């Protein structure tokens, strides 16, 4: 609810011409989320990144963000980089 | 004390402060690491003066 | 340099009998100064180094119409305190003429202990604001202090006195005491009787008895507020380094006190952070807004959980500076002792420069304009019209007191570029 | 955002009293306030966090010319709740009138809690209707909650009172808190003496003692309400998502209540589910229909059950509703907790929007109306005069409390989409 709930205030609310695709203010939201969760801070919250792919030229009306390509990336361990395929991790982002 | 130090301050006031905000800048750009700008302006002062690009 | 610590008037005495004390029982001192068998700390600053190791420290106690002193003297400590240095009315103009007449012989008493250190570096004053012979005697010797010691600086723990308003002409009293603190005073500590007589409430069932009970509240805040000197680290390890972040503009050096664990008979640092910002740890009784923080915390601390504890307080946004300048909470870090209990084992202090301090001085402010009015007490003892017959040293107190309201709301608006 | 509970009046402070030590077995707490060391669950929102792990309630205790209310102080869980903030007729105008003269200071315990927590989102009120100086006091200081704080959402866990019908004034005490409570709730949830005593008397042999065995009946409903937001789950997280689902017009916000396992002291969820569906697990007493009925099921209950569970209790149809709304059961799932019994580990609960309601209303209109013609017991004690000589209060709440008899009726109708 958190890491959607500030990034919704900001694509709604302006910086519609991807200011809101700030490095700076990705990270700081995702930090943020991460840290307010309350499920817990730990060694696995590690390998978490917030990322884009598809680079908007602007957000459209309703800020819909209808494809907004945010990517979450989770990086693997060299073993388990062979358990955990980058194409299933592809389908993971799906749902998000 | 009221134009003569006020002088040689203003000069110097601008050249840090230029030689402060193009390292802040500079050290944005990069990506723990990203705690050193969070922490050099906690309050808020300067949260952003000039935008680059 | 070594720290002389002026401790003044039977207030003052009481809590530089009781900080030395605390320092005796935390370093590695008994109470005839003599090494402890049973004992890694700088006492260079503040214990004067005799040969057999007898560690006294460099304590200037004045007694004027004394009667606690009398009772100092027969404690078990009376030999740790022995640089032989103590000499012999309820008003502000009282207090101040008897000090003018033995000036010399108790500035004397100075100079010995300045010759006998390598260096002197700062005076710092068990002051009482409003303390009958405490004030008034210590206001001048404020003014003394400055004049003979130009490049020297002086602090002040005052204890600001707030009993829910005994004295009539207490408003008086403390107004003049300002005046000479807000332009002979480098910087001030303030406490409040009221505050700290709240905590007590709070932490324990103790009412009747608050002045003796207070006294360790004072003290724990007054070790704690030195430690980073007492102790070696790798910052902070002078006071004059430390004093220039508390205080950034001269009129305002006022600086509020805080203890996490006011119950200090694990926790991480992101906790004892966040207790501290809250008004109950807080020990002093249009926007209002800190001009700049500082916190230093003695105890098992992870070093890495610091840095990520600055950033939580930057989210939890507890108290925001919003002042006119680049003011961060600081965070510092410092060894508990051993020896003495390790209870908490992580416990914490803050010193801030915060606005709401203007809120108490306007209050005696507000006594005192309604006092001046009716003129009730005027005292008219004829020490008081002869020492002032204008009595306009409490109207020039009243626009030097005015000028640092103003400007700490100064301070607030966002234009303190401006002059204030 | 926290929520904090304004518990009030004897019957209120008796629920919340056990609400609070009921969630202390519960979740990993103890009498003293401090955790178990025997102790994954979201205690944020209704348990303040101290330095020390001391989770202190969020509770409001308000009492007026406590006797029986000292037995809440002499308790061992005395330490468990310290907010440190309890501030001191069987008349409705009686403690409104009394409630009116300490609006501040309460009003400021009030705020310090606010001030203290992260957030505040809702006020949930452990209200007795007709309840002497609980009701009255209780009208009175939800009317001000709304105007103060109008973006919070508040909660009334009202036990309206029906005893077979002493207070002679019952009905008209009862009459002016719902005009208030239609006007200035955002939610209600209602309980009934009667329906829990009837319950008492089908599970247990107690009847003389019906109001002691009563509140751990009121206790299960009330910790179960909220389980989902006390431990962690997927959906319904805050508090307003769920509260949404349940009113869907803003005039009908009265829940009914219900517990599958009408003796809790395996079982699958297409059994769990068609208890709260029987009447004789309900605790409440022309067409009649449910407006949305909602339910949330407990432990490791077995998932592909509740799709054959939710379509099979749609064939079985024993919940009968056609209204306005569009009304399909919700089906919600929570963990039973880790430190009480896992005996009848699966044990559900019903929330649910139902019209039948309106007629626990009327029955007290009834009462009133008759009481009314009568004019058998106007008080006419000089506070209920003064207070009200006109007696307007009375008929404007008579008509308010007659418009919502009619919505409701209105909802049972095929055109609630024009005016009700
Ligand atoms: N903090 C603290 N303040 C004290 C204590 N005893 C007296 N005071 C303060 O000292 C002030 C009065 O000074 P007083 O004792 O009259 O000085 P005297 O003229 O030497 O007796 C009052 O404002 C008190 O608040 C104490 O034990 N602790
Ligand atoms: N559920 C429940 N209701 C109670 C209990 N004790 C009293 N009541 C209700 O409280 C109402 C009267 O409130 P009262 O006790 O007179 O409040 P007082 O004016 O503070 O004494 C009645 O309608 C009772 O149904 C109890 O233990 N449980």
């Amino acid at each position: 609810q958190s890491l959607s709930d500030l990034l919704f205030e900001k694509l709604g609310a302006g910086q519609t011409p991807g200011e809101l695709l700030n490095p700076l203010v990705l990270n700081s939201v995702l930090s943020k989320a991460l840290q307010c969760s309350l499920h817990g801070d730990t060694p696995h919250a590690s390998n978490l990144s917030l990322a884009l792919k598809y680079l908007p030229e602007v957000f459209a009306p309703n800020a819909p963000d209808v494809l907004s390509c945010l990517e979450l990336r989770y990086k693997v361990d060299w073993p388990l980089n062979i358990v955990i395929t980058e194409g299933c991790v592809s389908k993971y982002s799906g749902v998000f | 004390l009221v134009s003569g130090f006020e002088a040689t301050i203003n000069k110097f006031d601008k050249n840090f402060s230029a030689h402060l905000l193009d390292l802040l800048a500079r050290l944005s750009i990069y990506s723990g690491m990203a705690s050193v700008i969070s922490r050099l302006d906690f309050n808020g002062f300067y949260t952003e003066r000039l935008e680059r690009l | 340099r070594e720290i002389i610590t002026l401790q003044l008037g039977q207030c003052g005495n009481q809590i530089g009998f009781e900080f030395w004390k605390q320092l005796c029982a935390e370093h590695g001192i008994s109470p005839e100064g003599i090494v402890e068998e049973f004992a890694t700390d700088r006492k260079d600053v503040f214990f004067y180094q005799a040969d057999d190791e007898h560690y006294i420290p460099r304590a200037v106690l004045l007694d004027l119409e004394p009667r606690v002193i009398h009772s100092i003297l027969n404690s078990p400590y009376a030999k740790l305190y022995n640089p032989e240095n103590i000499y012999l009315g309820n008003n502000w103009a009282s207090g101040f003429s008897q000090g003018e007449k033995i000036h010399e012989d108790i500035f004397d008493i100075i100079d010995r202990e300045a010759d006998g250190s390598d260096s002197l570096e700062g005076f710092v004053l068990c002051h009482s604001i409003a303390g009958g012979t405490g004030s008034g005697l210590g206001s001048y010797l404020l003014e003394r202090l400055n004049d003979r010691y130009p490049k020297k600086l002086v602090q002040t723990y005052s204890v600001f006195p707030n009993q829910d308003e005994d004295v009539v002409v207490q408003p008086y009293n403390s107004l003049l005491t300002l005046k000479r603190l807000t332009q002979n005073a480098d910087c001030v500590v303030v406490l409040d009787n009221t505050a700290l007589n709240r905590i007590a409430t709070d932490r324990l069932h103790i009412q009747n008895p608050s002045f003796s009970q207070i006294n360790q509240l004072v003290s724990t805040i007054m070790s704690a507020s030195t430690t980073t000197l007492r102790y070696p680290g790798y910052m902070n390890n002078d006071l004059i380094g430390l004093i220039a972040s508390l205080i950034p503009t001269p009129r305002l050096h006022f600086l509020m006190t805080g203890y996490t664990p006011l119950t200090t008979d694990k926790t991480t640092v992101l906790d004892v952070m966040r207790r501290l910002l809250q008004p109950k740890n807080v020990m002093v009784s249009t926007n209002h807004c800190y001009i700049a923080i500082l916190n230093i915390i003695q105890g098992e601390v992870d070093p890495t959980q610091v840095h990520k504890s600055l950033q939580r307080i930057r989210e939890r946004k507890l108290a925001n500076f919003i002042p006119w300048g680049p003011a961060s909470i600081q965070v510092a870090l410092s060894r508990k002792s051993p020896y003495l209990p390790s209870a908490h084992r992580v416990s914490g202090l803050m010193m801030a420069n915060h606005t709401s301090i203007s809120s108490l001085f306007e209050r005696t402010c507000r006594q005192y304009d309604k006092l001046r009015k009716r003129e009730a007490f005027l005292e008219q003892f004829r020490k008081e019209d002869m020492f002032k017959d204008n009595f306009d040293e409490m109207d020039t107190s009243r626009e030097i007191v005015q000028q640092l309201i103003d400007e700490y709301h100064a301070a607030t608006r966002p234009d303190y570029i401006s002059w204030g």
